[PDB]
Parts: C-alpha cells; sequence; structure tokens
C-alpha cells in the first residue's frame, strides 16, 4: 500500500479542514 | 553552433526562458519593500534615491505584479509548452512563427513598460476602469498576450503533423498535455480580448467617452481565472513527466496524469464570479452556480497530490527508504532541481487550503480584499510555479546551451531555493494572520503607522521575510548570471535527451487514454460550459450599460 | 511483480481518495447552502442593477444631503444613503440604533471603493452608476471603522469613515 502517499494526503485533508472551519467559525462570530 | 542548425527550436526557447527570468528580477526588486511595507517600515525614501523613475508605492506594486504575474509567467508557459511537446515527438517547429510569436512579445513588452516607467498607468495589474491608463499600456499588453496565439497555432500544427504520420496511435503524454494547455488558454483569453477591443482600447484613445466598470470586471476575471492555470499547468507538465525520472522513479499512472488536465480544461474558465462574490448587480444565484465549479476546479489537484506523492514514494523505495517516513530521506536532497518543486508543492498545501476558503461564497467576506488574498497567491505563483521554474535551469540550460553547472553552481542553486522557499512561508503566515485583522491588500500602510496596532504581532513576520527574500534574489541574480555569462561549452550537454520520466502501464491504460483522446469533443464540452456559466449574466449586463468618466488619481 | 503490483495498488486507494474528495467537497456546499437560508446571507450585495448617474449623485437625489442620510423604511428598519469618493465617506459619522435591521446603499462619484466594515461581514466593491446594497444588524454598540481595501489611487491608505452605534 502508498503509506507515505497515504500519510501526504491526510496533512493536506487535515490542512484543509482546519482552514475551513476556522474561517467558518470567524463568519458566524462576526455575522 | 551547428546543433542550432539542426535544432534552431534550442535558440528560439532560450530567448523566451532569458527574457521571462529578466522581467522577474526586475518585478522581484519591489517585493521586499512591499513585505517591510506590510510590516510597518517605509524603505520607499531609499528606494526612490536608487529608481528615481519610483514616484510611489502604487507605480511599485504596479511594475510588480505585471512583470512578475504577467510577463514571467507567460514567457516560461511559451517556452516549456513549445518546447517539451517537440522534443517528445522529435519534430520541428514552424520556425517562422515561433520567432514572430517572440518578437511580438518583445515588442508588446517594450510598449507597455514606457507608460508604466513613466507614472502614466499606475492602475495594478487588473487595471480596473474608470482608473484609466495611458493607451500604449492597454495596446503594448494585448499585443504581449496575442503572442500566445501563435504559440497555440505552434503546438496545434505539430499535434496535426504527428496524427497523419501515426494514424491509428494516441496523442504521446506531454504532447496531450501541451494540446489540451493551449486550447484551455485560447477558450480562456477571449474575455481580456473582447474587454481591450469593445472598451479599454476605444476608451483610452478618446474614441468613447466612458466604460461600464461591471461589464469591464465580468469580462476581466473570465481570463481572471483561468489565467492563473495557465502559470500553474506548465510546472506540472514538468512535475508530471520530469520530476519522477530526477527523483530516481517513475511516473506511477500516465491516464490520472491526462485526467487532471482534461478536467482543467473542462473547467478553469467557467469560474471568474468567485472575484466576483462582493460585486453588485450579479445575481446571488449565479454566484453560488460559479463557488460549486469552483469547488469542482480543486478536484484535479486534490487528484495532482495522490499521484505525485505515490510516484515521490516508489522513487524513495526504490533508493532503499524504509517504513512511514524513510523513503522521504532517500530521495536526492542535494539535486536542486529535484528540491525546488518538492518544496513548492508542500507550500502549495496551505496555498490550496486558503483557495477553498476564497472559493466558498459568504466565507469570502471575511478575507476578500485584505493581506489574507496575497498570502494565498505567493504559495501558489511566486513558490510552487517560481520554485519549479529555477529548479528547471539545472537541466534545460545546459540542454539550451551546452554550458555545464558545476558543483559550486549546484550547491549556490539549493541555498537560492531553500531562502526563497523559507521566506514565502514565514511571509504567508504575516499576510494570512494580518488579513484576519482586517488589513487591506493594495496598501500602503506604513505611512499610517497607528491605523493597525492590533497587527504588531505578524509585522514582524513581514520584516523578516522581505530580509531573507532579499538574499535570495541577490543569491539568485549572481547565480543565473554566472551561468549564462560562464565562458566553457560542452556541445555534446546541447544534443543529450531531455530526462523524460518512464510511466508504469497497467491493462485499464489504452481504454481510459482513447475516451481523453476525443480532443474535439471534449474542447465543444469546454466551449458549451463557458456560454452557460457567462451568456445569461452578460446579456444581462449588455442590454444595461452604464458607461461613466475615466479618472486619474495617481 | 513490484511495478505491477505497486500501480493496482496505488490506484485502489487512489479511487477512495477520490470518493473522500468529492465527499468533503459536498458536505462544504451544504454548510455553505445552510449559510444562504440565514440572517448571515443579507452581506451578500443584491443582484438588482440600479443605475445612477456618478455625475449628478452630489447635487440631487438622497446621496446629496449626508445629513438627511439614514432614513426610517421600517418599523425596525433604517436605509443609509452612504457615498463612498476619493477620500472619504459621507455621511461622517454614520449614526444608527443597536438591534435595528440596516439597508446600505453605497455609491461612488468617481473610481471603485471598498466598504469593509472592521469587525462586521460587511465587505462590498463600491461601482460608480452602480448601487451596492447590503444589510446588517448591528448587536453591539460603539464605534466601528469603514476601510476602503480596493484601490482607488494615492489617497487610498488614508480612506477611512467611522459607524456610530447608539444603544
Ligand atoms: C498559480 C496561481 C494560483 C493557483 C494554482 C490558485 C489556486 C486556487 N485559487 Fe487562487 N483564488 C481563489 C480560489 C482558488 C482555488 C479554489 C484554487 C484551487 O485551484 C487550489 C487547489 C489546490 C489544492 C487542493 C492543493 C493540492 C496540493 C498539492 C498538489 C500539494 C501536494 C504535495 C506533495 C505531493 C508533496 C509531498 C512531498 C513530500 C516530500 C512530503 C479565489 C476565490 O475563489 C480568489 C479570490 C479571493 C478574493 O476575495 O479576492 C483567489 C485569488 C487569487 C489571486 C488574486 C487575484 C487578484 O489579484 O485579485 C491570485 C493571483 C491567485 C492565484 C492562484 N490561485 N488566486
Ligand atoms: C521577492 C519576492 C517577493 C516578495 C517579498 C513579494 C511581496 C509581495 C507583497 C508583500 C505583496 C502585497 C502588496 C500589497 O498588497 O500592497 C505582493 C503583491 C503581489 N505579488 Fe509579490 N512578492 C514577491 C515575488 C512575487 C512573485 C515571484 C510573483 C509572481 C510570480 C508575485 C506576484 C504578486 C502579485 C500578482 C501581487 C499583487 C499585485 C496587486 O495587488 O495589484 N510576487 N508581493
Ligand atoms: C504555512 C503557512 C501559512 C500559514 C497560514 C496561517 C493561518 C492558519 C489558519 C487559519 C484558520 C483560521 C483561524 C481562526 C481561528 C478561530 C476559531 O477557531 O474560532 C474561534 C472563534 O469562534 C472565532 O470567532
Ligand atoms: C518593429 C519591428 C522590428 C522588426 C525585427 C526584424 C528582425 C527579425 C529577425 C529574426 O528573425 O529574429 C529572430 C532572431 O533574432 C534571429 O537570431
Ligand atoms: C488563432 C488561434 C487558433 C485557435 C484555434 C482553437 C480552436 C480550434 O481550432 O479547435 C477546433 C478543434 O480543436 C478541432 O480539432
Ligand atoms: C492589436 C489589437 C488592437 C486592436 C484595435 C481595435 C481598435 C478599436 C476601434 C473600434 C472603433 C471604435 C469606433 O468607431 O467608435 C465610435 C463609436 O460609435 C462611438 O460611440
Ligand atoms: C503603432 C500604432 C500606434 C497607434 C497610434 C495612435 C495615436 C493616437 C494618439 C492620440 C491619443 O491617444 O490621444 C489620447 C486621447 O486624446 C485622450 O484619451
Ligand atoms: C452542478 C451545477 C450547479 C447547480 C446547483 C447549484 C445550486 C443552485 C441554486 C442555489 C442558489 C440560491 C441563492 C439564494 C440566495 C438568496 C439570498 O440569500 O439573498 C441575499
Ligand atoms: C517555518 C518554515 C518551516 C520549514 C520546513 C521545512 C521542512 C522540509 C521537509 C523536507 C526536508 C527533508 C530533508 C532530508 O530528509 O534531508 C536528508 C539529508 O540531507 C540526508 O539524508
Ligand atoms: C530559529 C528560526 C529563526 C528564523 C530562521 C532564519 C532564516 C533562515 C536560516 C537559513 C536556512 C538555510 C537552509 C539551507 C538548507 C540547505 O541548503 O540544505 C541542503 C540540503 O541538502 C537539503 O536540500
Ligand atoms: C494565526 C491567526 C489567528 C488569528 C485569528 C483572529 C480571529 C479574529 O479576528 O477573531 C474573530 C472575530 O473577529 C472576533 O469575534
Ligand atoms: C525569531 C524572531 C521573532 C519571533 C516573533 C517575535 C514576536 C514578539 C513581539 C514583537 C513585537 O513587536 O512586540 C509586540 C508588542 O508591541 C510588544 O509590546
Ligand atoms: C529576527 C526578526 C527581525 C525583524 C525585527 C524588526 C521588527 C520591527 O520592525 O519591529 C519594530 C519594533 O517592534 C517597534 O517597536
Ligand atoms: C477528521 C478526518 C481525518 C482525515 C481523513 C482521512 C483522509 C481520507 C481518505 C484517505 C484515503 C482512504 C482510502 C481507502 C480506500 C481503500 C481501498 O480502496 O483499498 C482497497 C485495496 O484494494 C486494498 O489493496
Ligand atoms: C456516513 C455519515 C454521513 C453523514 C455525515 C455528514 C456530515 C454533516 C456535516 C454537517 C451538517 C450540516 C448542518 C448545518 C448546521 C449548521 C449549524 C451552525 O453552524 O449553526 C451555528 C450558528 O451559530 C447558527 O446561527
Ligand atoms: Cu477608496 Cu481605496
Ligand atoms: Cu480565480
Amino acid at each position: 500500500k502508498p503509506k507515505g502517499a497515504l500519510a501526504v494526503i491526510l496533512v493536506l485533508t487535515l490542512t484543509i479542514l482546519v482552514f475551513w472551519l476556522g474561517v467558518y467559525a470567524v463568519f458566524f462570530a462576526r455575522g | 553552433s551547428r546543433v542550432y542548425e539542426a535544432y534552431p527550436e534550442k535558440k528560439a526557447t532560450l530567448y523566451f526562458l532569458v527574457l521571462g527570468f529578466l522581467a522577474l528580477i526586475v518585478g522581484s526588486l519591489f517585493g521586499p519593500f512591499q513585505a517591510l511595507n506590510y510590516g510597518n517600515v517605509d524603505a520607499y525614501p531609499l528606494l526612490k534615491r536608487l529608481l528615481p523613475f519610483v514616484q510611489s508605492y502604487y507605480q511599485g506594486l504596479t511594475l510588480h505584479g505585471v512583470l512578475n504575474a504577467i510577463v514571467f509567467t507567460q514567457l516560461f508557459a511559451q517556452a516549456i509548452m513549445v518546447y517539451l511537446p517537440a522534443r517528445e515527438l522529435n519534430m520541428r517547429p514552424n520556425m517562422g512563427l515561433m520567432w514572430l510569436s517572440w518578437w511580438m512579445a518583445f515588442i508588446g513588452l517594450v510598449v507597455a513598460a514606457l507608460p508604466l516607467l513613466a507614472n502614466e498607468a499606475t492602475v495594478l495589474y487588473t487595471f480596473y476602469p474608470p482608473l484609466k491608463g495611458h493607451w500604449a499600456f492597454y495596446l503594448g499588453a494585448s499585443v504581449f498576450v496575442l503572442s500566445t496565439w501563435v504559440s497555440i497555432y505552434i503546438v496545434l500544427d505539430l499535434w496535426r503533423r504527428w496524427k497523419a504520420a501515426n494514424p491509428g496511435k494516441v496523442t504521446p503524454l506531454v504532447t496531450y498535455m501541451a494540446v489540451v494547455f493551449w486550447l484551455m488558454w485560447f477558450l480562456a483569453s477571449l474575455g481580456l480580448v473582447l474587454e481591450a477591443v469593445l472598451f479599454l482600447l476605444p476608451w483610452s484613445f478618446g474614441l468613447v467617452e466612458g466604460v461600464d466598470p461591471l461589464v469591464a470586471r465580468t469580462l476581466f476575471w473570465w481570463t481572471g481565472h483561468p489565467i492563473v492555470y495557465f502559470w500553474l499547468l506548465p510546472a506540472y507538465a514538468i512535475i508530471y513527466t520530469i520530476l519522477p525520472k530526477q527523483a530516481g522513479g517513475k511516473l506511477v499512472s500516465d491516464p490520472m496524469a491526462r485526467l487532471a488536465f482534461l478536467l482543467f480544461l473542462l473547467l478553469s474558465t467557467p469560474v471568474g464570479f468567485h472575484h466576483q462574490f462582493a460585486d453588485p448587480g450579479i445575481d446571488p444565484t449565479w454566484k453560488m452556480i460559479h463557488s460549486v465549479l469552483t469547488l469542482f476546479v480543486a478536484v484535479p489537484s486534490l487528484m495532482t497530490a495522490f499521484t505525485v506523492a505515490a510516484s515521490l514514494e516508489f522513487a524513495g523505495r526504490l533508493r532503499g527508504g524504509r517504513g512511514l517516513f524513510g523513503w522521504i530521506r532517500a530521495l536526492p536532497w542535494d539535486n536542486p532541481a529535484f528540491v525546488a518543486p518538492v518544496l513548492g508543492l508542500l507550500g502549495f498545501i496551505p496555498g490550496g487550503a486558503g483557495g477553498i476558503v476564497n472559493a466558498s461564497f459568504t466565507l469570502d467576506y471575511v478575507v476578500h480584499n485584505t493581506a489574507w488574498v496575497p498570502g494565498h497567491f505567493h504559495l501558489q505563483v511566486a513558490s510552487l510555479v517560481t520554485l519549479t521554474a529555477m529548479g528547471s535551469l539545472y537541466w534545460l540550460l545546459p540542454n539550451l546551451t551546452g554550458k555545464p553547472i558545476s558543483d559550486a553552481q549546484r550547491r549556490l542553486g539549493l541555498a537560492v531555493v531553500w531562502l526563497w522557499f523559507l521566506g514565502m512561508m514565514i511571509m504567508a503566515v504575516g499576510l494570512h494572520w494580518a488579513g484576519l485583522l482586517n488589513v487591506p491588500r493594495r496598501a500602503y500602510i506604513a505611512q499610517v503607522p497607528d491605523a493597525y496596532p492590533h497587527a504588531a504581532v505578524p509585522m514582524v513576520f513581514n520584516v523578516l521575510a522581505g530580509i531573507v527574500l532579499l538574499v535570495a534574489l541577490l543569491l539568485f541574480i549572481y547565480g543565473l548570471f554566472s551561468v549564462l555569462l560562464s565562458r566553457e561549452r560542452k556541445p555534446e550537454l546541447a544534443e543529450a535527451p531531455l530526462p523524460f520520466a518512464e510511466v508504469i502501464s497497467g491493462p485499464e491504460d489504452r481504454r481510459l487514454v482513447l475516451a481523453m483522446d476525443r480532443i474535439g469533443f471534449w474542447f465543444a464540452v469546454a466551449a458549451i460550459l463557458v456560454v452557460l456559466a457567462y451568456g445569461p449574466t452578460l446579456v444581462q449586463l449588455f442590454g444595461h450599460l452604464n458607461p461613466v468618466p475615466g479618472w486619474r488619481l495617481w | 511483480v513490484d511495478e505491477h503490483k505497486a500501480h493496482k495498488a496505488i490506484l485502489a486507494y487512489e479511487k477512495g481518495w477520490l470518493a473522500f474528495s468529492l465527499a468533503m467537497l459536498f458536505v462544504f456546499i451544504a454548510l455553505i447552502a445552510y449559510t444562504l437560508a440565514t440572517h448571515t446571507a443579507g452581506v451578500i450585495p443584491a443582484g438588482k442593477l440600479e443605475r445612477v448617474d456618478p455625475t449628478t449623485v452630489r447635487q440631487e437625489g438622497p446621496w446629496a444631503d449626508p445629513a438627511q442620510a439614514v432614513v426610517q423604511t421600517g418599523p425596525n428598519q433604517y436605509t443609509v444613503y452612504v457615498l463612498a469618493f476619493a477620500f472619504g465617506y459621507q455621511p461622517n459619522p454614520i449614526e444608527v440604533p443597536q438591534g435595528a435591521e440596516i439597508v446600505f446603499k453605497i455609491t461612488s462619484p468617481d473610481v471603485i471603493h471598498g466598504f469593509h466594515v472592521e469587525g462586521t461581514n460587511i465587505n462590498v466593491e463600491v461601482l460608480p452608476g452602480e448601487v451596492s446594497t447590503v444589510r446588517y444588524t448591528f448587536k453591539r454598540p460603539g464605534e466601528y471603522r469603514i476601510i476602503c481595501n480596493q484601490y482607488c489611487g494615492l489617497g487610498h491608505q488614508n480612506m477611512f469613515g467611522t459607524i456610530v452605534v447608539k444603544e
């Protein structure tokens, strides 16, 4: 299995989620 | 040289590349001063003593954006996406058209540069009406961009000559990537060509009194999204088809690479209302439709992440690396041609995450026109695209000139790409954090030093980035001219083949590649998506034109 | 073999990643659609074309007297006519009550400006010849800064305004 390639897309997925949910939270705090 | 008589395409490719790097150097000089500005340090009195034609922060910012993001990126794309396919097919491009494309780019640049240097077009690289630039800027920029229409013809010619001599054969991979790239750019370019011919040129010559700024922006952003995919795809072509060989491996899938490029042909153009979420007079229904299509244009990059990571892991295992993370240490970290694009890909992770936030309609009201947006795009174009172009010099320049790279020049190259990468990462922290504190983009904030007290900590990052990138830029200048102006030549380097990767094939591949080789069909589908995405809004706008007078406020 | 095994294992996991990718993007679309059905959507500018002549907006009609710019249009609703110009905003200050719905009608007599209210989601481009219409309810009284966040010429970095929200 491409375990190394899996580790990269996990880090990419967590980066997307922290960015997106962080700004979603900001948007409601300002709303 | 007998090599230039057999491969005159080497000399023309070289003139594109060198003109591109010269534009990058001149535009980049302003970068460190802008970073210091976003650190609340005003160094413009010093810059004005060095370059006394600079009248303002905003003239510097215009030069920065035009030369780095329009001129350097276009000339790199014209070099790579004509030369790589020529060499893969072993066929000569039409050299009359290749030299015409170069002369159009050169003349377009000279004519646009004159009013930019004279402070007659301080309108930024978006030139939004009713700010009214000098006619020579709009004419020069038009001629510069229309150079690319000659490049399209050159590659469609190569492809048609190949097909006629190889009936029944699927397009080879690099030629496939270049054909769908150039056809996407044809469709993309029409927004800006229409804005220039219908509005900006007659307006700037005084033939019409006013321009509708809402229609002007709508045509601009038709081209203004896909142009960033135009910048990106030459870097992806190198990352798919050359990087795996430089890493010690192979490309793990030809069809997954073709499919990423096909999705960019379909999805790059019909999405530009993601630049207009904060514009009046555009129905929110259409904004939501462009938001959804923008999220889909992320898929080919999410796919690229997996296909490239799997290829680098394959190379690391081949070279002896074991475990979860041992494949990383086994890769050639002593080779700047390998290191530069791989660091670019690491910064592209947070760069892409920021883009997905920007695309998400209502979330854009948090970040629109703040320092967040420059934080995002320096990770995409100023890091991945630029570092991939800097790394290419270690294998492309010897191939074009026969000039060897010394072990010393190799080591200096490693220092340049690490400092450039690290400088871009530090600036990204500063700009994203300042954006969330409501610091605006496009602003000489160092002239209002008490206006943003909340941003004191991220401002320290912007100062540190300005210094690091100034050092990287000076080392880059020294290295590039060390190579170009060296006397030694070894013509056998000039006749060596390019380092194209081998591919691992599977039983699937034949069937997938035939369906994707129907380029006439996919072009039709791409065209119709642009009609449906733009047509209804544009009918509305052109029916209700409200032209307004021009202003000079500089 | 090694290569052929690796190729089959790589494509197998890539199929899973692409299904996961699609699933995640679909969940983001659902979370965006939710914002459009709440009060937080009032900061989206009106899609209607409302044309005005930038050459007469300071002479005739609702932007011509800044002291009569705040108009009660509803039992808990005020409409404010805001001019963004080189280089300032009128009225200055804008004075509105806490807890009411505010409809901002912004235009420009000259070039494009931004209208970004610090601490809020109000963040709208202002085009000459067009009216930008957005809605917001202020929950907290105090002073809110307006920032010009669209490059509008040499006075851009100094272009600020003031909203005063009264208890
Ligand atoms: C090359 C240049 C650019 C690329 C690429 C780019 C990508 C995106 N952008 Fe963007 N952008 C926006 C949305 C996106 C989205 C959805 C993507 C997507 O295409 C991004 C998808 C990318 C990914 C999902 C990343 C995948 C990750 C990869 C491929 C790395 C893997 C790493 C590996 C393999 C390494 C492993 C190796 C080891 C050794 C471990 C939006 C709105 O939706 C705005 C307007 C915001 C506003 O308010 O003005 C915007 C604004 C800009 C502007 C400013 C324009 C201006 O002046 O006003 C520029 C110049 C720009 C450039 C670029 N942008 N963008
Ligand atoms: C030494 C390298 C660099 C530094 C320190 C740097 C820094 C900056 C900073 C701080 C800004 C924001 C200024 C503002 O909003 O007022 C900026 C804008 C920009 N930079 Fe860079 N930059 C560099 C290189 C590049 C490169 C290589 C590219 C593209 C290939 C690029 C493209 C841009 C663009 C398109 C803008 C926006 C212009 C506009 O808003 O009109 N930069 N840069
Ligand atoms: C295999 C399992 C399948 C199912 C898994 C799917 C995951 C669902 C995710 C999000 C739900 C979205 C619901 C929207 C609710 C939003 C609530 C919110 O954010 O409201 C706070 C705010 O303060 C209000 O004013
Ligand atoms: Cu008004 Cu910037
Ligand atoms: Cu875009």
